[PDB]
RNA sequence: UCUACCCAUGUCCAGGGUGAAGUUCAGGUAACACUGAAUGGAGGCCCGAACCCACGCACGUUGAAAAGUGCGGGGAUGAGGU
RNA sequence: UAGGCCCAGGCGACUGUUUAGCAAAAACACAGGUCUCUGCGAAGCCGUAAGGCGAAGUAUAGGGGCUGACGCCU
């Protein structure tokens, strides 16, 4: 099915837990359109005894109304979310008050033990295929981060120092190494953050089609050009013309990552 | 006057041209005319000096008249013509007394005109006067320095000067450059401003042009592995009234 | 490839020949230097 | 007195360069000068502002600098330049530019001839008394040692592994090491900077020193 | 007399493509800019021999040669080669 | 004897120039932008000086820095 993991996946973990002490605040980056299934139990339980938010990258490309209802799920699950658009600041302002209240604790005891207050450090951590490096881009307007619009960019960890407040540590995304719900791999797979030269697309354009079909109707009668909603594939595949038979897969899941569609979510 | 080309490739996007539309010949005088060949940037030593110089399209010394002198004799305009040498065109004279010359052209002279230089000529585009007898006001140009010389100051293309006063054995006149200085009232100078008033929104467009125009290409000096520099001492410094603090 | 010796007569009179090297001081001395040794074949 | 605080306040009648100072023993002086800095411990400099940054100055600086003694670098006749926005920083950002060596030294602007700001001198003096002698806990002089070594891995490897204090004026720090032979110029002021801004240690010299493993 | 840059005078580039400005007729109009048709031959334009380079592989390394050969490759009317 | 073709990301706008004989590139240059000096025996340079380049040119013109097409933010 779906079993990507390399090496450098393998070697980000330890790196981590060998850095781990000089991190006083943690981001979490998760997908704005599946919230709950981009979260990752492998890094989380590395991650315990130190305060975090949850992020969710790419929000306007999501629904506002799934959106803002999950964020009220985390809020009043006991953690701390927050709603981002990385490409144009739209909610970048209000994290470093965040992260102020958050250390205050540990700010005023090193204050009163009689030492200067210092720099925030920050480790942002989040599967592949998010903002962990636009967003940190934006932070610095300084556009130091190498980004890309397919998995797999980045392959070593960074300091980066924005200024005298900030220490942000950037980190490759990271999978668990066995999937267990197929559902969840078809979504991530869906969205990105996999080659997509180790899955099957076939499947992936399936899913996309009954997903549709299921929630938005309407969206799928207008589409491109085309109004019908039979059985099968086949049917609209053979829109605009030996033909691909079913090469076509790749155009099904070609516009919709670009928002061909209206914003959508998967939940 | 700007003509556009059209982008047929890549290294026409953008670039503009002149439209020669003030020409009325092709072929220069003979009489004219004198040799004039290329320097480096070398000297009579032959070591380099001046960077960035050197290569271009050959040319031939076009002799200009920039001491005029020709009192009386009314001469009538017989051509304008473009020369390489210069930012600005020329226009050659056909004197009634039957010596020909070249002289720089201002803007609005047309062909057949009738020009004349002298203490007694009248205030119009193309004469040269003394500056004591034209009064305040007027642009002019080819502006003299010290008397029998010819033309040391604006006479590129599309600068001007003014007068503003007269003050016994001088004249105050202020230069293309917001200088405001005097001259001595025996100089001659020009009426009209020079034509050829749109040369400086032509754009090159090309690596080559600049090339053929005689020019080097320019290494930073990074990769090479405000201090007034006029002196402290210098005459005619009691002759300028208002600096060029611009 | 073109090695570093092309040969050509008239250059070889212009810069090494007898009056080039009498036109000027350093070539005397060297004229006379050859003669002091005794050499059958000066300047060029 | 001043604010219930006694005082004492010594001239030096100037400093002029070694090398034409070939006086009839009138320089003779200079060398009471330079006493009065060993029996001193808190160093005015005076600049002129009319004047550009002469050469003399910063060596005059360096007498002062390498004696571990707190110094407040100070600007006099004001009235002669002009006193306008952007003029304070075309010579408070000159002096860092020259004088790079001391950058914990305040930077006061005062004119004796009009007497502007002259009562300002003081509050920097008092506050510069203080830094000058000073001590910081042992506990928590360490736990920020290995704070700047961890982000910054590149000390074989030279070793730290003890940090403490020994003086008061000025604050010696002693470093026990594998081999100080290990230790870099280029790193010992890295040390430097990350206690200058652990803490306050404003307008007073600090120095480091290294003992082996022992 | 090799190579770097400059100065004055000569000389070389088989063939085949694309079709700018301008001009003429002209739907359009009251005429345009814009349709098309015809003419026109611009370009550090395209494919590619002579010529000039030197990107890949193999051979040779007491070599035919103290920087070459064989098969592919880049430029080829120009900031060109000689 | 005569072109292999089609998708997706960086980098540089393009044509060109470089370590003869290990590195032809993302490195250099480039058209455009911007800052600063210069009123003519100009400012800068080469020369001990005479003598020259800049230029027989004059602020729409020349030296010296920094960037680097053109459309949307600085
Ligand atoms: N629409 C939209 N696109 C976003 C947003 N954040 C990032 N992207 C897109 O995501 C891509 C860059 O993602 P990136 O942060 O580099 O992902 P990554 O987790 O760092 N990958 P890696 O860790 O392997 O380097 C770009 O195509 C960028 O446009 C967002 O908020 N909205």
């Amino acid at each position: 099915t779906i079993q990507w993991f390399p090496g450098h996946m393998a070697k980000a973990r330890r790196e981590v837990t060998e850095k781990l002490k000089l991190i006083d605040i943690v981001y979490e980056l998760v997908d704005a359109r599946i919230p709950m299934s981009s979260r990752n139990p492998m890094i989380e339980d590395i991650l315990k005894n130190k305060p975090r938010i949850m992020l969710l990258n790419k929000a306007d490309k999501a629904d506002a109304a799934v959106t803002q209802q999950w964020k009220e799920h985390f809020e009043n699950q006991g953690i701390r979310s927050l709603s981002i658009n990385s490409v144009n600041g739209q909610g970048l302002n209000q994290i470093v008050p965040a992260s102020k209240e958050i250390l205050q604790e540990k700010f005023d005891r090193m204050r009163a033990k009689g030492v200067k207050p210092r720099a925030i450090r920050a480790l942002i951590i989040g599967i592949p295929n998010v903002g962990k490096s636009t967003l940190i881009n934006r932070l610095a307007k300084k556009n130091i981060a190498k980004t890309g619009d397919r998995p797999g960019i980045t392959t070593s960890q960074q300091w980066v120092k924005v200024g005298k407040e900030l220490e942000l540590l950037d980190t490759p995304g990271i999978l668990w190494p066995k999937f267990e719900d197929e559902l969840v791999g078809l979504r991530l797979a869906v969205t990105g953050a996999i080659k997509d030269s180790i899955i099957n697309l076939q499947d992936v354009a399936v899913f996309g089609l009954r997903f549709l079909e299921e929630h938005y109707p309407e969206r799928l009668k207008e589409r491109y050009g085309l109004d019908e909603i039979p059985e099968d594939i086949a049917e609209l595949f053979d829109a605009i013309g030996l033909i691909n038979y079913d090469k076509t897969t790749e155009v099904i899941i070609r516009d919709i990552r670009t928002e061909k569609f209206g914003r959508l979510s998967f939940e | 006057a700007i003509k556009k080309y059209k982008p047929t490739s890549n290294g026409r996007r953008g670039m503009t041209t002149s439209d020669f539309a003030e020409i009325t010949t092709d072929k220069p005088e003979k009489s004219l005319l004198a040799p004039l060949h290329k320097k480096g940037g070398r000297n009579n030593q032959g070591k380099l000096t001046v960077r960035h110089q050197g290569g271009g399209h050959k040319r031939q010394y076009r002799v200009i008249d920039f001491k005029r002198d020709k009192d009386g004799i009314p001469g009538r305009v017989a051509t304008v013509e473009y020369d390489p040498n210069r930012s600005a065109n020329i226009a050659l004279i056909n004197y009634a007394d039957g010596e020909k010359r070249y002289i720089l052209a201002p803007k609005g002279i047309q062909v057949g005109t009738e020009i004349m230089s002298g203490p007694e000529a009248d205030i119009k585009v193309g004469n040269a006067l003394p500056l004591i007898n034209i009064p305040v006001g007027t642009v002019v140009h080819n502006i003299e320095l010290k008397p029998g010389k010819g033309g040391q100051l604006v006479r590129s293309a599309g600068t001007s000067a003014q007068v503003l006063g007269k003050e016994g054995k001088y004249v105050l006149v202020r230069l293309n450059s917001g200088e405001v200085r005097m001259i001595l009232s025996a100089c001659r100078a020009s009426i009209g401003q020079v034509g050829n008033e749109q040369h400086e929104l032509i754009n090159i467009g090309k690596a080559g042009r600049s090339r053929w125009k005689g020019i080097r290409p320019t290494v930073r000096g990074s990769v090479m592995n405000g201090f007034k520099t006029r002196k402290k001492k210098n005459k005619s410094d009691k002759f300028i009234v208002r600096r060029r603090k611009n | 490839m073109k090695r570093t010796f092309q040969p050509n007569n008239r250059k070889r009179s212009k810069v090494h020949g007898f009056r080039s090297r009498m036109s000027s001081k350093n070539g005397r001395l060297v004229l006379a230097r050859r003669r002091r040794k005794g050499r059958k074949v000066l300047s060029a | 007195t001043y604010n219930q605080q006694e005082f004492v306040i010594v001239d030096t009648a100037g400093m002029r360069k070694k090398g034409k100072v070939y006086e009839t023993t009138e320089k003779y002086s200079v060398l009471r000068a330079l006493k009065a800095i060993d029996r001193s411990e808190v160093v005015a400099v005076v600049l002129d502002g009319e004047e550009g940054i002469i050469e003399q100055d910063k060596r005059i600086a360096g007498y002062a600098h390498e004696a571990g003694k707190a110094v407040v670098i100070v600007v006099n006749k004001w009235d002669a330049v002009d006193k306008d926005e952007s003029t304070m920083k075309e010579f408070e950002e000159n002096i860092r530019d020259h004088f790079q060596f001391l950058d914990y030294a305040p930077i006061l602007f005062m004119s004796a001839l009009t007497k502007k700001r002259i009562h300002t001198l003081m509050p920097a003096i008092i506050k510069a008394s203080e830094n000058h002698s000073l001590r910081v806990q042992t506990n928590v002089l360490n736990d920020v040692i290995m704070d700047a070594v961890a982000m910054n891995p590149t000390p074989s490897r030279l070793k730290i592994y003890y940090a403490t204090q020994v003086s008061v004026k000025p604050p010696s720090f002693v470093v026990f090491v594998n081999d100080p032979e290990l230790m870099h110029f280029s790193y010992e002021r890295f040390l430097e900077n990350r206690i200058r801004d652990a803490f306050g240690f404003e307008g007073t010299p600090i120095k480091i020193f290294a003992r082996a493993r022992k």
